């Protein structure tokens, strides 16, 4: 996933 | 690049979300916009969800994901990260899985299926595939429009981001 | 008179609603507080519901009623207007019936089964047996507490009542357009 | 029903  | 590909895919799933088109007398169904899933609903293979995943180090994140299977034996989902670099298929209890909307609510015909201003939601943060706590700033005016939301963000003195645009596919009830 | 006694009964019905007691790691069951009914659910005779009654002139009103019967041939219920005054029975489609919760959600254990602040709901107006559109002002913080709600009310310049208390048994999903 |  791409996180903040 | 992998980033652009992921962002495209994301952006595309958002605009393919069907608009709910009822006729007089019809109510919008479960999973149209803000209308919650039915009480013992089980998401289908291929369905998009927000999944509460615990990394190897214990860090908790709601991620964008897709159902692979659900086993009635153990009452667990298998879900895939929508991101190719998310190489783990996670085993998750039902409480860790929120189905995403399966229709967009039209503000012109079914405003009651939209989240209200100031409602607390989980929304996908721009340029990420993760959901975070936010307040509704403005509903979509037109069927094509995103929600405007204020994310909780301790980097601002008031605790909130500026208004940011999040599509209906990517806004679910908190908690 | 009959009306005041009915209100006492309805208040009592709300109070006796059992609290849901889950176990760790689970989901609250359908009809615990704010949790919607299962997909193809049919309420039992004697169950209380919100029922959308269409008056002869076409006026639509959500009322408190008790299920009498159901038929899958027609996908219709018979329900009884809870005040039992005069002719109380109505035949109506299943989409005109919202089952009331069968448990209170305990705010301490299951906040995911409560309607949250600003959520649009249908709520029983105090001292009536009719449901109307309202926004949640506050979910209960304790097991015995009511919701605080703001009813839509055009008799106020800003279109909302002050906060009014409505029990968990009498707050359901807003299935009524503006 | 008892109405408002």
């Amino acid at each position: 996933a791409a996180t903040k | 690049g992998r980033r652009g590909v992921l962002m495209t895919l994301l952006q595309q799933s958002a605009m393919t979300l069907p608009l709910w088109i009822g006729k007089p007398g019809d109510k919008p169904p479960p999973l149209c916009g803000a209308i919650p899933a039915s009480g013992d609903y089980v998401a289908r293979p291929g369905d998009k969800v927000a999944a509460r995943v615990k990394a190897v180090d214990g860090d908790e994140q709601w991620i964008l994901a897709e159902v692979v299977s659900y086993s009635h034996a153990t009452n667990k989902y298998e879900v895939d990260d929508i991101d190719e670099e998310g190489k783990e298929r996670h085993t998750l209890s039902r409480r860790r899985v929120i189905p995403l909307p399966q229709w967009k609510a039209n503000p012109e015909t079914d405003p009651e299926a939209l989240f209200q201003k100031e409602q607390l939601v989980l929304a996908l943060y721009p340029q990420t595939t993760c959901f975070y706590r936010a307040l509704i700033h403005a509903p979509p005016q037109r069927p094509q429009d995103d929600y405007s939301v204020l994310f909780e963000d301790t980097s601002y003195a008031d605790g909130y981001s500026p208004p940011l645009n999040v599509a209906q596919r990517y806004v679910v009830a908190c908690k």
